[PDB]
């Protein structure tokens, strides 16, 4: 430890050109570090030819924040290539009558030949909308998620969404989020927050329609990854409040433009909500607070913090969610964390989970020895200082040379990652555990999904397949 | 709540009376949902005849595509040779995607790289992200070689793909001689399989083209076979053990049989196998070269017969039955080998299964989709075995593709309720198996959400899905498969019968209403 | 009625009203049948905890057994012979019998003959029979070699077999020297499995036992292979395969998969390949001899033993990963051979199958049924996936057999909830799948009708099976799979895991009330 | 050619040993129309000459296989080792509608197990240990009985003494069957005795009942077993002529509908081999008529609808005629497509004791023509029927050998043939289309109107297979 992983961050640097040696010197770092800003760099340029794990703007708007909202369609406009590729890659769990009143796994796209290159899309995208709207008439709204050709060829969706709009009085949203725009889905987060702020949020502003509750509340960045929005309002509402909305899981537009009403915003995902949280709070007075439901520390945590934001019956309530679930993770950790104590885990994820899943694991008595972010920016890394422990190690968009490297000198018993890096580590003998797609498990918000979350770490952790990884007769 | 014995995961735990509450609560209370009943009605509506001329009537909207963009088959093709590193030139988002595409069908690792070019490249362009990005990847990743392609950013801004390369040798970036074939690859021209093409032939041309003046066609006595877009591991090998099996002098040009399937014996390997360069600098000396996918392989055609001078000879993808004697005969004249008694026993092997499985597949009624070779091939031997492939849909097929197929159909009474359609998407399918119901579907995973979509209508409607294609995502190592040859002829009779058969078991499970045609013996 | 552009088989036919109001007056009018609500107050019970205590108190009665009898092993073993015709000396519907058995799971001819001892023969012995049974087969059929075995009509009678070929010998019926070998296989002892025991040792004693003294262990510098009952004809291929990648000189004893895979070239051949008379002759000279099945080899082992002077090792059949493991290494201790790249790659690529489906697989319950050393073998294969083999049934075990199983079982913490059940049937297998139901049943075509009967109890009852094992008859062409080796390994690998998916995408099929769950990527 | 089909009938008999030659000779004949003898061309129902590999089965097959098994409210003990069971469970398509293991049981497989121990002592203390555990097990089951196998008679048990005092326990139909598969010569006798333990356990059980309110119009279908749902087919039209069918045996039969045929007015006998015994003890004891009929092809559908309509009053005429015209578009329609696509193509059979001869009209409905057919255990009584049915110089093969069989076929050479599953795969494989005879290939039903378009279509289907083109290789 300490100087152990310092001398193991130079060691593997000195095989890059002194220009990228340089630069990622500045994204690996150890854990006075209440300052990210001062340890490690982050939100930066990606270095080309490294194999970076990030995506892209478009990616971090469709793939994650617009995607999801189930009674509208979204539009990848431009090639193929993007709407495809992401084509219900991302278990952003619903309920809905899929083509009918619901369109969150399918695809629709312009699918751009180079006709639309010389003369430009926007005759094409007119036509695409009135299309939609004889073939699905039961959708709320239409986005329109550009991807590279579009700003670079120099069309304007906003003209079009603003024309058709009023033709046909529907909600028509562009969002120019070109993978170029950016370093990474991060910037798409962003661009998908400003869209949602200009073209949706106000929509209902005057519209005081809505009966309102003291108790009113909504989930804001939780994407119903298996189900963990699900697993996450039913305790929120035990406790007596009322979920008006969640954004973007399973969430419909109605919900987003109902928002503005509740009395707080609950924050999972700080990193791509913390935009359009901020701005409600600046223009409806709306507060809003971050909570952790990863494992039961974090969400008995959170329960009583959310709680003691509203009155005695609410606080009362938390106690007795508190206690209802109290036999039930008591006995998940009982079976589960003999089995899976003093194991060390090494994670590197998109821009929460690698600080937010981390008391989870220690829930079972596991030792998160290294961490990381594809896309993440000082904030979030100030707040992984705080969850991570001495002499562990931190890396920022991280290579794949690097992250192979790490593993190689740390030995850990377990990684959590996404699907790019599994056969990797499979292949090098050494568990691992998707911690983007949960491995098609889940869900791990919540009581109900720690069992999900601790079945599953050790099921691969202990399963029988590890010791067969090297032949008897070598 | 959850049993510590018994945990549910998202399936069947939502099912729970209080999840099932809680959902019905937060769509009343503020989802604004449609009525039930209209939900209904729309969907019946879009099962008829009506909705389906409709859907025909599309010129600009796209829905559920069954293709992907160039530079997907760029990258496959490049993982086919000797410790090659695929590197596309353009924005990053584009080779997460690639290889996470890939990672999902094979459930390997996917290597390949990007220069991260950025919003700054559409002003100045991307040579200083070609250079840095060369050098970084050679001292990085220690690849022999680097197969370039472009994203549709580098491509509408006109970065020049050679000219970037040749500066970041003239100024010292990468090696001289280090090998570094390119290739243009727009997204928005053809699709993946152009795209392997594009890369194909411009890694053709970089080891061969300069140096024609030494070549003498046929003095290595070897024949040049390629893939193309190629997804079945059992196809590579199929290839390279019919030839082996003939005595056959050959070179496999683009062979990922290695890398995409590693064993895990506690190392990583980044590279595995593949063609060397030498294979591809020697390749003009070949007696001939045969094109597995021709209808996707004419850039490479052209190289072939314009500069290696080699007469490509006219033969279909070997799938079925005449296809694959059509394949061994061409090969035994060009090599001089005689097809042996083994290739010969197999043949015979796959006509017995031909006849003990045709009173299962006579008549039986398929839609199916892919690619344009692959799609050919299975109608070609759906119509060997007696079957109707009667929707035909190939989104990135052409006119002449669609033409080649329509005479085939009009060759055998079994194409005669066949349509063939180009351009049109999985949303199109869906109508004609709804209003041209069939039997049952071959296709790729996309596929799942159709069949889902003709139970909802009804038990009866239901059009069962058989995994043969590319992506399969919800099943496990069928990548494993062969479809080529007598042994994929094999692998599919038997996949496709027993599909039928399975079917016929579940309609007949039911005790007392229908299990008197539940038949032990079938 | 019936619509002549669209034939209905009797499903759905029967299904039409006038056919069904027709059934259901038969029915009241003249069935004199329970009514319905007294079958279904029955079908209820019999699923119950109090029905299968009952059950289980069976003596007499047998219910659906998972065996047959000894001569079908017989049969079976000795068509793995060159131009050798099996012949049952009895009566001749056993051997009708035995032929349509193996007719129905290989879809291929099976040749074999009876004497057609009558009546008669019951008071006088069949002698008559042999001499001209023998005279008549060896000038129609022209075998090389007959094969006699007995049906259970010879047996109890006790007609001598020994005899009865010696006098057809003597008065000049067949040539004296015309190999003719026999063993007593009586159908009310053992199985099958038995049967196929016995004739081995026959036909081993017939050319070995007078001709020992010229024989010098490891002369002829092979091992000698011993399949036992073995239905699948990749199980015959991997096991030479390996061998010969090995460069290991082996000689395959009594190797069917030639006769049970002919072509279909226009001509029917009666005899394909087979082990020779000469391998048998040479056998002795073998360093030693490996039984691929041991636990029903017991009588061949002990002669090998006993009059070869071979040291027998002590192998399990080779299934799974460490039995495959152990097999290899054995064999390379014995040849000398070292396990070659080739083997050590192809067993990474199983482990790495290992590790991308372990999250299906995992805790995945089983009731399971075949002969002994296929269940052993299942069942560590089924461990080293951490599955969990909850009823392991074999009709035809014994104790020791048992005890071996219940220390594998032991020996591993997904044994914990298994339990190993001899001489029960597939009547006590039903009861065990609804008092403890697993996820899935692995075993032959009659298992189709104890999901038949878990499904009419409840959807969420029904335990669907897997169909490995013998027969299978309800599924085209699946003898030619693989079930040994580490390819055997991988065909079980992927049927398990697709099976759990197939299952899992059915029970989210649902729209909007499952198909949340209903992923395209698993 | 008769000069050619008696010189290959010589030919291929130069293979045989003399003894097996003499015996031979005399099953295989070519047909005469100056002769129905019988008697003068073929001899029939004699041993199998050892070692020539028979297509036959046994007296057991007969019994519990054909008769006994498809009885679906009873429950059949395999009485013996554990093959004849297994090989024989739901081997034959005997449809039936019934909650199998419940109150139907014609798929299952009971059976005593023989192991040593019941050769030496006797199995008859286990039987009646069985008969309880059935009893305990299966409570619904109405009636049993005892399917004895070879060993049964070789040890001396008694198995009439145990269904006796069993019976009379249990106030319960136990029948002793003894179709020992070393009884006659192949599953022929299993019909006689099967026949004969009907008629001595169970037919005669309702003999003083006096409740069963009887019609004019009263008829039993005798000897369909309903493969693939033949009877089924067949009852349909039946009745839509006006008749009641108080019975059907064995196909889709109740043991109760078996112990009401004594009511009925007319038997109708499809296979006249298999139940000809019952019938003529029905018409001596009870005076129940019985006759042939065909409801293969619509030739001979007809042809049997108006002469079972002949014997009751005009009513029944009347509905015949409806029935008739009912279904003359649908089976025209049948023939209109398939005819021109099997038109004078050539067929040979092989089958057991019926069809050989029953399904001829059929064949030629649709315009093929029958060059050879034969039984595997017919009597000369079914020869002298299958010589109207065959037409001149046509050859006739009485239990033919595997290699009688392939020799014939190679000079013959026809377009089709049809037999059973163990002669399916020798032509598949000599190019020769080949449909299944006994099972119909999975496919029926066969019998009737609605039969003969699913016939028409498989021999359609299989003839004109693009698979048979492709038998030898482009470079052979
Ligand atoms: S939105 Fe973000 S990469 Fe906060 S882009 Fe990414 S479904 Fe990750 S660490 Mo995939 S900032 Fe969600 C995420 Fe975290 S898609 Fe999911 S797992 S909690
Ligand atoms: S009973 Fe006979 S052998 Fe008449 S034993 Fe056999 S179901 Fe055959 S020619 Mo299988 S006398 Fe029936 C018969 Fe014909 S079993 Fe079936 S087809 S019409
Ligand atoms: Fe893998
Ligand atoms: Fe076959
Ligand atoms: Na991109
Ligand atoms: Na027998």
């Amino acid at each position: 430890s300490r100087e152990e992983v310092e001398s193991l961050i130079q060691e593997v640097l000195e095989v890059y050109p002194e220009k990228a040696r340089k630069d990622r010197n500045k994204h690996l770092a150890v854990n006075a570090v209440t300052q990210s800003k001062k340890c490690i760099i982050s939100n930066k340029k990606s270095q080309p030819g490294l194999m970076t794990i990030r995506g892209c703007a478009y990616a971090g708007s469709k793939g994650v924040v617009w995607g999801p909202i189930k009674d509208m369609i979204h539009i990848s406009h431009g090639p193929v290539g993007c709407g495809q590729y992401s084509r219900a890659g991302r278990r952003n769990y619903y309920i809905g009558t899929t083509g009918v009143n619901a369109f969150v796994t399918m695809n629709f796209t312009s699918d751009f030949q180079e006709k639309d290159i010389v003369f430009g899309g926007d005759k094409k995208l007119a036509k695409l909308i009135d299309e939609v709207e004889t073939l699905f008439p039961l959708n709320k709204g239409i986005s329109v998620q550009s991807e590279c050709p579009i700003g670079l060829i120099g069309d304007d969706i906003e003209s079009v969404s603003k024309v058709k709009g009023a033709e046909l009085s529907k909600t028509i949203v562009p969002v120019r989020c070109e993978g170029f725009r950016g370093v990474s889905q991060s910037l798409g987060h962003h661009i998908a927050n400003d869209a949602v702020r200009d073209w949706v949020l106000g929509k209902r502003d005057e519209d005081t329609t809505f009966a309102s509750t003291p108790y009113d509340v909504a989930i804001i960045g939780d994407y119903n990854i298996g189900g963990d929005a699900w697993s996450s309002r039913i305790l929120l509402e035990e406790m007596g409040l009322r979920c008006v909305a969640q954004w973007s899981g399973d969430g419909s537009i109605s919900e987003i433009e109902l928002t503005p009403k509740v009395k707080l915003n609950l924050v999972h995902c700080y990193r791509s909500m913390n935009y359009i949280s901020r701005h409600m709070e600046e223009k409806y007075g709306i507060p809003w607070m971050e909570y952790n439901f990863f494992g039961p520390t974090k969400t008995i945590e959170s329960l009583r913090a959310i709680a003691a934001k509203f009155d005695e019956s609410i606080q009362k309530k938390c106690e007795e969610v508190i206690a209802k679930y109290k036999p039930e993770w008591e006995a998940v950790v009982a079976k589960y964390r003999p089995r899976l104590e003093g194991k060390r885990v090494m994670l590197y994820i998109g821009g929460l989970r690698p600080r937010h899943v981390i008391g989870a694991y220690e829930d079972l008595g596991m030792e998160v020895v290294g961490t990381g972010y594809e896309f993440a920016h000082n904030d979030d890394y100030d707040r992984t200082m705080k969850e991570m422990g001495d002499s562990t190690l931190l890396y920022d968009d991280v290579t794949g040379y690097e992250f192979e490297e790490f593993v190689k000198r740390i030995k850990p018993d377990l990684i959590g990652s996404g699907i790019k890096e599994k056969f990797i580590f499979q292949k090098m003998g050494i568990p691992f555990r998707e911690m983007h797609s949960w491995d098609y498990s889940g869900p791990y918000h919540g009581f109900d999904g720690f069992a999900i979350f601790a079945r599953d770490m050790d099921m691969t952790l202990n399963n029988p397949c590890w010791k067969k990884l090297q032949a008897p007769w070598e | 709540s959850q049993q510590v014995d018994k945990i549910k995961a998202s399936y069947p735990l939502f099912l729970d009376q209080d999840y099932k509450d809680m959902l019905a609560k937060k769509r009343d209370g503020f989802e604004e949902k449609y009525p039930q009943d209209k939900i209904d009605e729309v969907f019946q509506w879009t099962t008829t005849k009506e909705y389906q001329e409709l859907n025909f009537q599309r010129e600009a909207l796209t829905v559920n595509p069954a293709k992907a963009c160039q530079p997907l088959g760029a990258v496959l093709c490049a993982l086919g040779f000797e410790k090659t590193m695929p590197y596309v030139h353009g924005s990053q988002g584009c080779v997460a995607y690639f290889r996470s595409y890939f990672n999902r069908h094979f459930r390997e690792p996917v290597s390949c790289v990007s220069d991260s070019m950025t919003e700054d490249a559409a002003v100045f362009g991307g040579q200083q992200n070609m250079k840095d990005g060369l050098q970084n990847c050679k001292a990085t990743y220690k690849p022999d070689m680097i197969a370039v392609s472009t994203t549709c950013m580098a491509e509408v801004i006109g970065d020049d793909l050679n000219a970037f390369i040749n500066n970041s040798k003239k100024e010292g970036f990468i090696p001289d001689e280090f090998p570094v074939p390119f290739a243009h690859t727009p997204a928005f021209v053809g699709s993946h399989v152009t795209g392997w093409d594009n890369m194909f032939e411009g890694i053709a041309r970089y080891f061969t083209l300069k140096s024609m003046d030494d070549k003498v066609v046929g003095s290595n006595k070897k024949i040049n076979i390629v893939p193309g877009f190629e997804t079945y591991l059992g196809n590579f090998r199929v290839i390279k053990r019919m030839l082996s099996e003939m005595g056959v002098g050959y070179s496999l040009l683009s062979d990922p049989e290695e890398v995409l399937d590693t064993p895990a014996d506690g190392q990583f390997r980044m590279y595995a196998g593949g063609t060397t360069q030498e294979e591809m600098k020697d390749a003009p000396n070949a007696l001939n070269t045969v094109l597995l996918q021709p209808w996707h392989l004419e850039k490479t055609k052209k190289f072939v017969e314009g500069t290696w001078k080699h007469e490509v000879p006219k033969l279909n993808i070997p799938m079925g039955l005449d296809w694959t004697d059509e394949f061994l005969m061409k090969v035994s004249e060009i090599s001089g080998q005689p097809i042996p008694a083994s290739l010969t026993k197999e043949r015979g092997r796959l006509v017995d299964m031909m006849t003990d499985s045709h009173t299962w597949l006579h008549g039986k009624r398929f839609a199916l989709w892919g690619d344009p070779d692959f799609v050919m091939g299975l109608v070609k031997f759906l119509l060997e075995l007696g079957c109707e492939p009667v929707h035909i849909l190939c989104h990135n097929g052409n006119k002449r593709w669609k033409k080649a197929v329509d005479a085939i159909l009009a060759a055998s009474p079994y194409g005669k309720n066949a349509t063939v359609y180009i351009g049109k998407d999985l949303w199109h399918l869906r109508s004609l198996v709804f209003t041209d119901k069939p039997d049952f579907m071959i296709g790729n995973s996309y596929g799942k959400f159709i069949q889902r979509d003709t139970l909802h209508k009804g038990k009866e409607f239901e059009v069962p899905l058989i995994r043969i294609g590319f992506p399969i995502f919800d099943r496990h190592h069928l990548h494993r498969s062969t479809t080529l040859g007598y042994e994929g002829a094999m692998q599919i009779l038997t996949t496709l019968v027993n599909s039928i058969l399975e079917r016929l078991d579940e309609e007949t499970r039911g005790m007392q209403a229908t299990d008197y045609n539940h038949d032990l013996v079938r």
